[PDB]
């Protein structure tokens, strides 16, 4: 049977927001001059130049 | 700076190579044995000045 006082809830959320999905289009890289690139001993990667 | 190019002028100065031909590891390897070798004395001080 319908009973009113057991069906009458109070439903909780939120009043908005924004849901984003690409997570690195908020990331602006770039990339140092390509002659002067260090490897991770902090030397260029290519010194025979 | 790559001194390919002044390598290059020198063997083309040199007059009887083909630099066209000479595979840019061979300039590099002139270029090192170039380097060891001692300035001339006017050019030297006319750097230094």
């Amino acid at each position: 049977q319908f009973d009113f006082r057991n069906s009458m809830h109070m439903l909780t959320s939120n009043l908005t927001f924004t849901v984003y999905s690409d997570l690195l289009a908020f990331v602006s890289a770039d990339t140092v001059e390509p002659i002067n690139a260090v490897a991770f001993d902090n030397m260029r990667i290519m010194n025979e130049l | 700076k790559k001194m390919k190019a002044i390598v290059e002028d020198f063997l083309k100065r040199l007059h009887i190579f083909d630099v066209a031909v000479a595979p840019d590891d061979q300039m590099y390897r002139l270029r090192d044995r170039l380097r060891l070798l001692p300035v001339e004395v006017r050019r030297l001080d006319i750097f230094n000045l």
